[PDB]
């Protein structure tokens, strides 16, 4: 994994690669990293992709919940601190390395939760095993008040060092702003990784594999 | 003693190496005014990534074996590439001692227009390419300098070869924790390997996102 | 591993308004074979089947687990449970013992049986879902599963072209794998129709 | 890891260096390791930053409800002995190194060193993390008690540079934070403007004689900087 | 793995054998230790461990099991049911502090019409169970260092519609193949069979 | 593995497995497993591949140069005992060769267990490897000494079939051979799915 | 500090009548980076006709390689020029890799050629030096994910459809590229470039093949 | 461990036994193994290790012994004599690169009077060996599982003063209480008997 | 330990503790840490005593030899060339970190860092030993170089002091020796007469108000030293 957030002028953008895998196999090329916990507040997971989709769900619930109880939007900083606490309590083995987005009233909110429960609150941030390429590019390019545009295309350019010279990150580039208004979840925003010689389709016609027994059931 | 991390890149007719000035034993910046590039005879320079000492003993018996086969026999210089070799060889023999060369070197050097760019490993894994880094650079840097070179496929001029390492350096110094901001850079052309004088780089620390009442935890 | 001593297989595989599941018949202790006639899925309705993988233990334990929980859906809600559900309550319980875990690895094939758009799942031991268009693999033999699915499978297939592919490669990888083998039941779901095969393999 | 708080006459100056490293890479390059606890009552942070985030805002909640129900003020032992009870209570499960200092009219700036172990030792000034080391030698000799605001903020400074400039663990921005009477000034000096850094210094312009010509005199000249000379 | 359990289904009864031996350390203390519990009129159960959990596990079922017959008005149980409880109760243990019953069954018993309605199945069912809570159906199973001689040695010889008179024959086979090739002195066998009458204490064979 | 050799009237059948699997998965399922190092000496491998085939290829140059030397072929004793002493002087260099040295020298025939602890033991019937138990299980069973060469192949073929059915590391194709006086000949190499559908035809 | 560094990649050979394809991946990845995408390491030419396939640490099958090479060199002078069969290199690449069995080459080798007939051969090895003749065969990370593939597309063993008439040179290359993509997909440690060498009795044609970059 | 050597000596001949039971790991290959090597005419050695270091100690001690009777024109040298010569080679083993020799050996043997001018012991000799190279000069021994309970029941039986036919009786019991008490199927044991007449393989007992 | 060389215009300064603790009990309190070479180039030595003494002695031999055969002055380069080849080659086996200044008449002033590793770095000055640590920050601070032959020593006392006054593992006696043109002038700074000491330094003299009497005031006093009080 690879993810990654900057804060532009107007709210965040957020970025991930999308090759989910098991050991040194690739199980799914396009998974989906970038997980909604509330309309304002988008939250990327590394780490164990359970404990990853496990903890986001339990907060991303908890403050659908309480976005009734306030008849208010979710602020990040809410969302932050249920990580946190959440993650604290167990000491890192819940082994979940997200960055947190969003946009509530008091403007672009962008943290990163390691898995102890540490919170670093920051202008740009990266995790996971390419996070530290994806830095490179970020701090080389990134200045203050980007434009949308700039944001997007500097994001993708930092989850592409992590795609290319990390090897469990991979595929695709899924990119998600979330400015004041709304969130826009661009799925393969950048597709690098294309198809390299078409799939040479071997022919297997029906009754080729000997079938000792067959049971047929109608619906 | 310890060594930060290299960067390499080859341009059009040329290659650059950079190198932070510093040696640290574990955590502690013991001595930031040291020459981490040396030259290996007159078309050649070496530098290394950890145990200065194992560095120090690697690079004076190499330097030797050069200007001794030079001055002995009436002999061409070893090319870049023997040297190389002879340095990779050295390092794999000592992997096979149990008696490590401890270091991951980085080797530049230009013969004729034939320019020469490799690293080796403690144990001998050895790989020329365009642009190579060791240390933190591998994880860091070399991640722009392929961009850098992905981009210009032609390959580089020496003042965009040289504003990538700049760049690279920069993001070495923010990012690896046993770094300073004073580097040197060795650059092989035609005419040989110059070092440059040590030189730090512009950083950036005054983000509107790095204030203290942004990143306070409450 | 605990993983790979009661040995097994399995793979689902979508094609158009179809999917086919297949597990391998063998189960082990370590390269000792108990039985070869241990096909490793479970129909939970009509329109969804899960292949579990890994301890023979907790295969048997969370199946029955699965089955206890996907009744008491069936009474209490008055309707059949739909893959997607079936595949996030699996993750569920399997994240329940995060600490602790059940040794398997749920393979789920599933089909709405209105849309015909197929849905398949291969969660790990803690409930991590993935959840891919074309096919899913777990157990011992699968690296060498991905190796052929990825070759074989096209899109846009029809039950029979994809039985013959999903029957070929789940045998051609219990080839090269010492705790799967002895055949494999396949099971191709339609909207229409559930045909279950009993393939003839290697004796190994 | 560089913290230190420092007293002048009226209140305390804390300053910190702004580097979280995992080891060898700096995770993060800003952090704030000055944590409000109260108005006047700032914590720095030393060791795991989750343990210290952790004690630093379950302590700035007791401070919190404290401070409503007896509707006064905080005293800066207060929240000293506060931390040391958490800091104690954990002592082996955690990693953490506090600094609580503060200003309270009573007794005005105060500052207790709570060490890894839940000591808690109310002092004229104390250090922090990894890069402490470095500093005491450097309070010993330029240490002076009876500075000004002014003199003891760009003391700390000078001090988080000269620890942040050898040790590794440590690096970055230098914040500060003085409280007093008056409303707490914080300001973060930048790297790019630090007081001291072995980079800038004239002391380590003129490199190591190490490399060396091949010559034909044991008289050392300077270091090989071109393969024609 | 020291004591040898076999057992094999037919057509119209199961055969069941435990190893005699009864071991400290490397001491053999007598050849006369029946392992084959009988659970009810229709089922017993070849339990290879360590004599404590063997007997603290067979023990437990056999009460349970009776504890069920006396609150279901003399109701005999099905096979499927004792042995998917059995198993229920291995695995509940392999989860709890206690740790796992180190104990290899292999269940055997004889489904009868338990009245009129009945339509579930009517004869012999073999189930193997490891000691974490694996069940299986099978034909014929073993457990114990001689399990692996024997498995093939069935393998080889045993069909599925044998008498009473060739399981004799072939279940001789199958305990003198673990008198040849063990070093474990497995010297006598306890062999019971479960058939429509009830268990009968097969003497012919040792 | 599974590797099986024993002694009879007629001679020594050697029957082997033909899978070299590292424990889950399974890299060639083609291995020859016996190595013919003379014409009338079957070293046969199992335990380390690697070992077996370098030190049965030593044994077969000293069984060779003693033709030489001597003018007469070397004895299965001596063939056998000079692989035991090879496997004695490296028994803490952490060997691991269960061999079997089958031949038919003046002595009659002569089949020699070799282990990697320099052990060698004179065996009338004997199987090595993972699936061994298997093998003996059946092959205990059919085995008397006055087989005919027929039914002693269709014993050792069964025996290694099933240990190919039961163990996961043994499988493959069954190769059996025969030792006689007049050297050895490769009797079968029958794929052991193909025997399944012979041995169990419905 | 390990002596041994798993340096990754793939290798692959495929022995039809007249030929041998013999594939090597160029991915060259340390410890969790990657060193080069370009390394041609992986295979090693020893005579016109004989190439060695070589994966787990390159600075191992570097040294074997100029090992090999040197028993080579010496064998053309002893045997008065002649240059070694495949079949000979073969047996001389156990015996090397056996006395060395007490400090192995962390390398799984496989020496690739003709032999006197001009059908093409294949041999492999494990570290300590274990020959196995084979006739389609993969070593490294993508071992698994190739090698069922071309069992079913080889031997048909499950297939009731008549097995196919031989396969060409160019069907056996277009095999491999096709596996090969489908291990760049689905395994991390495999991609980049691939070097494909074509032995045949007219000499190598080596045309190297682009893969995923990821 | 697994195979018992028991050994007595009376007034005039010392009796030897040892487990014919030949074993890989815990399969029973035979047990029909003689592990009793005769090193003379008057001389055998009870050797019960692994079969390598049993194999490769009693050759060379066989071997040397030979060497002996060759460059000494046939004179057959006393128990004393090859006994400390076997230990000198044991303990000389502990202290090499090589490691000991893992083999427990019950060294029997009947010195007779080698010409006229011998005066040294006329009779039978039995000497216990330790792996390590503890000799010692004993009425009756024994090495491997079976020995505590042979030891002990010789303690109660044996005299010094037993014939030919008392000491086939008491090696039956010997060996039968190895049999009923072992769990190692040491069911087969090879008896052989020195006298001032030689060696004779005792075929009665087993 | 704490060991420092540094050069002046003419020549250099050795300096050290005299300390040898076996961790935590000091076994002897005057050890001197600078042994002689040659006449005018001197080692420090940190690390294990035995293994240090054993290379100053097998050097100290070498130099000997070579200054007999060559007829002339050793250059301090040879001596830390020497002393680098036998630090380096057992460098696994032994625990030494050498510092060898001295004088030769060629180059003048020069001083060698050989720490554990086997490295041999030429500086303008040298740390070694665990108090060390210390003076880095003490030298980029108060260090300026192109003292005086006076300064120098009056300097190195001034640092192995507040190094020593700091590190457990240092302490005693400050002896240095100043190797120039000149003859060897070594002087031996007793304890009792230190240029620096925390003991006798009024920034430490008022005490951390720990103990704290039983008060109706949370106003912090001073700590209770009287019962009756």
């Amino acid at each position: 994994t690879t993810i990654v957030g900057v804060v532009y002028r107007d709210g965040v953008v957020l970025g991930a690669d999308t090759r989910a895998t098991e050991g040194s196999i690739v199980a799914d090329k396009r998974c989906r990293k970038i997980h909604y916990m509330a309309p304002n507040i988008m939250c990327c997971g590394a780490g164990t992709s359970a404990d990853t989709e496990a903890v986001t769900n339990m907060v991303s619930s908890h403050l659908a919940l309480h976005r009734l109880e306030t008849g208010k939007q979710s602020r990040v900083l809410e969302a932050l601190t249920l990580l946190k606490r959440h993650l604290y309590r167990y000491q890192g083995h819940v082994s979940a390395a997200l960055v947190l987005g969003g946009v509530d009233v008091e403007g672009p909110f962008l943290a990163t939760i390691a898995p102890h429960g540490s919170t670093d609150r920051l202008p740009f941030v990266t995790m996971g095993s390419g996070s530290i390429a994806a830095m490179a590019q970020l701090e080389a390019a990134y200045k203050d008040n980007m434009t949308c545009e700039e944001a997007k295309e500097l994001v993708a350019s930092a989850i592409r060092k992590g795609i290319f010279n990390d090897p469990y990150s991979g595929t695709q580039v899924d990119v998600c702003v979330i400015t004041k208004d709304k969130t826009e979840l661009t799925i393969g925003y950048d597709k690098p990784n294309e198809r390299m010689y078409p799939r040479q389709e071997v022919l297997l016609p029906p009754g080729t594999t000997p079938v000792l027994k067959e049971e047929i059931r109608q619906l | 003693a310890s060594g930060g991390s290299v960067i390499a890149i080859k341009y059009k007719g040329g290659v650059l190496m950079a190198a932070d000035t510093l040696l640290s034993y574990g955590s502690l910046a013991k001595w930031p005014n040291i020459p981490r590039i040396r030259l290996l005879g007159s078309h050649s320079a070496v530098c290394a990534t950890g145990s200065y000492a194992d560095f120090q003993m690697m690079a004076k018996q190499v330097e030797d074996n050069i200007e001794r086969q030079k001055m002995y026999h009436n002999v061409d210089e070893l090319s870049p590439s023997e040297v190389f070799s002879y340095l990779h060889r050295s390092i794999y023999q000592k992997r096979c001692d149990f008696d490590p060369c401890l270091c991951q070197m980085v080797f530049i050097g230009v013969r004729d227009g034939e320019t020469f760019l490799a690293g080796v490993d403690d144990v001998g894994t050895r790989w020329e390419d365009d642009c190579i880094a060791t240390g933190y650079g591998a994880y860091i840097a070399l991640p722009l300098l392929r961009q850098a070179l992905e981009k210009n496929p032609d390959g580089l001029s020496r003042g965009e070869a040289m504003r990538i390492l700049t760049d690279c350096l920069r993001v070495l110094f923010y990012r690896e924790c046993r770094a300073i901001n004073k580097f040197q850079v060795a650059d092989a052309a035609s005419d040989g390997v110059r070092i440059s004088e040590p030189f730090d780089v512009e950083t950036h620390w005054e983000y509107e996102g790095y204030c203290f009442e942004k990143t306070a935890i409450i | 591993s605990i993983m790979a001593y009661s040995g097994g297989s399995v793979m689902a595989m979508a094609g158009k308004e179809c999917f086919v599941i297949i597990s391998d018949n063998r189960l082990g202790e370590q390269l000792k074979t108990i039985s070869t006639e241990v096909p490793k899925l479970h129909v939970v309705n009509d329109s969804i089947v899960y292949g579990l993988t890994g301890l023979r233990t907790d295969q048997q334990t969370f199946a029955n687990k699965v089955q206890f929980r996907t009744e008491m859906y069936k009474l209490r809600e008055e309707r059949d449970i739909t893959g997607k559900a079936f595949a996030a309550m699996i993750t569920s319980m399997l994240y329940e013992a995060r600490f602790g875990p059940w040794f398997v690895e749920p393979v789920i094939g599933s089909i709405d049986k209105s849309t015909g758009e197929v849905y398949l799942c291969a969660t790990d031991l803690i409930g991590a879902p993935c959840e891919p268009e074309d096919y899913v693999c777990a157990g011992t033999a699968a690296e060498s599963l991905h190796g052929m699915c990825e070759a074989l499978w096209r899109p846009g297939m029809s039950p029979e072209e994809l039985f013959e592919i999903a029957a070929q490669a789940m045998l051609s990888a219990c080839d090269r794998d010492s705790l799967s083998g002895y055949g494999a039941v396949a099971m191709i779901v339609t909207k229409d129709k559930v045909t279950t095969r009993l393939i003839k393999g290697r004796k190994d | 890891t560089t913290i230190l708080a420092v007293s002048y006459n009226g209140g305390v100056v804390l300053a910190a260096d702004s580097r979280t490293s995992s080891g060898t890479y700096v995770v993060n390059r800003a952090s704030n390791k000055l944590t409000k606890l109260t108005k006047k009552i700032y914590c720095c942070r030393s060791g795991s930053a989750a343990d210290t985030q952790a004690l630093a805002e379950r302590v700035s909640n007791y401070l919190g409800s404290y401070q409503t129900d007896i509707g006064a003020g905080v005293n800066v032992a207060t929240a000293a002995n506060l931390f040391q009870k958490m800091c104690y209570m954990n002592r082996w499960n955690i990693s953490a190194g506090i600094i609580v200092a503060g200003y309270d009219p009573i007794n005005g700036g105060s500052v207790y060193s709570i060490p890894s172990g839940g000591s808690c030792v109310k002092l004229d000034y104390a250090l922090g993390g990894s890069g402490s080391i470095f500093l005491y030698s450097f309070f010993d000799a330029n240490y002076k008690p009876g500075m000004s605001k002014s003199e003891c903020v760009a003391f700390c400074q000078r001090a988080v540079a000269h620890a942040y400039s050898r040790d590794g663990s440590s690096g970055g921005l230098i914040r500060t934070i003085t409280l007093d009477a008056d409303e707490p000034e914080d300001q973060t000096i930048p790297w790019n403007r630090s007081p001291y850094c072995m980079e800038k210094d004239p002391k380590y312009v003129t490199q190591a004689t190490q490399n060396q010509p091949f010559s034909s005199s044991a008289k050392i000249t300077g270091n090989r900087m071109s393969s024609t000379g | 793995m020291a004591e040898t359990a076999i057992a094999f289904r037919c057509k119209d009864y199961v055969m069941v054998a435990a190893a005699g031996l009864n071991a400290f350390y490397y001491i053999k203390i007598t050849d006369a230790e029946d392992k084959i519990t009988q659970l009810d009129t229709h089922q017993l159960v070849a339990c290879t461990g360590e004599n404590g959990p063997r007997v603290n596990f067979t023990e437990y079922i056999k009460c349970n099991l009776a504890l069920n017959r006396m609150r279901q008005h003399g109701r005999h149980s099905s096979c499927e049911s004792t042995a998917n409880f059995m198993r229920n109760c291995l695995a509940s243990a392999i989860r709890s502090r206690e740790g796992a019953y180190q104990v290899n069954c292999l269940f055997a018993g004889y489904d009868t019409p338990v009245s009129e309605d009945d339509d579930g199945v009517v004869g012999p069912q073999l189930f193997y169970m490891d000691y974490l809570g694996t069940l299986q159906a099978v034909p014929y199973g073993c457990h114990g260092y001689g399990a692996c001689f024997v498995t093939a040695l069935l393998d080889r010889l045993w069909r599925p519609d044998l008498s009473q008179q060739e399981g004799l024959e072939l279940m001789q086979k199958c305990c003198d193949e673990v008198k040849r090739r063990v070093i474990i002195s497995n010297s006598y066998f306890f062999v019971k069979a479960v058939t429509k009458n009830g268990v009968e204490v097969i003497t012919a064979v040792h | 593995t599974t590797t099986l050799a024993f002694r009879f009237n007629g001679g020594i059948i050697v029957a082997v497995d033909s899978r070299a699997s590292t424990g889950q998965y399974i890299a060639s399922q083609t291995v020859m497993k016996v190595l013919e190092i003379n014409d009338y000496l079957l070293g046969t491998l199992a335990g380390g591949a690697a070992d077996c085939q370098y030190w049965e290829r030593v044994l077969g140059m000293e069984c060779r140069l003693w033709e030489l030397r001597n003018g007469s072929r070397i004895t299965v004793a001596a063939a056998s005992k000079i692989l035991a002493n090879i496997t004695y002087a490296y028994r803490n260099h952490g060997l691991s060769m269960g061999t079997m040295v089958a031949g038919w020298d003046q002595f009659g025939p002569s089949l020699y267990y070799v282990d990697d602890k320099g052990s060698r033991v004179k065996q009338d019937l004997f199987s090595v490897g993972s699936g061994s138990i298997y093998a003996y299980g059946v092959l205990d069973t059919g085995y008397r000494k006055d087989l005919s060469v027929e039914d002693a192949c269709d014993l050792a073929r069964r025996s290694i079939f099933h240990a190919t059915y039961r163990d996961g590391a043994s499988g493959g194709i069954v190769t059996v051979y025969h030792v006689h006086e007049k050297g050895w000949t490769k009797i079968s190499r029958d794929d052991q799915t193909k025997l399944y559908h012979r041995y169990f035809p419905s | 500090w390990s002596p041994y560094q798993d340096n990754g990649g793939t290798t692959a050979a495929i022995a039809g009548k007249d030929f041998v394809i013999l594939a090597g991946d160029t991915r060259l990845n340390g410890d969790f980076c990657l060193h080069s995408r370009h390394d041609q390491s992986k295979i090693f030419q020893l005579t016109p006709y004989t190439y060695m396939a070589s994966n787990g640490m390159q600075a191992d099958r570097l040294q074997l390689q100029q090992m090999l090479k040197y028993r080579v060199k010496w064998y053309k002078y002893n045997n008065g020029g002649k240059v070694p069969s495949t079949k000979a290199i073969a047996q001389l690449m156990s015996t090397m890799l056996y006395h060395r069995r007490f400090f192995p080459y962390y390398t799984f080798n496989m020496v690739v050629g003709l032999d006197e007939e001009g059908h093409g051969v294949c041999y492999s090895y494990d570290a300590v030096g274990s020959t196995e003749p084979f006739l389609y065969g993969t070593r490294g990370s993508a071992a698994s994910f190739v090698e069922p593939l071309l069992d079913c597309l080889i031997n048909r063993q499950h297939m009731t459809s008549q097995a196919p008439p031989e396969m060409t040179k160019e069907e056996t290359l277009a095999m491999l590229k096709n596996a090969f993509t489908g291990a760049a997909e689905r395994d991390i440690y495999t991609g980049d470039s691939v070097s494909f060498f074509i032995i045949t009795k007219d000499g190598v044609q080596q045309e190297s093949f682009e893969l995923r970059k990821d």
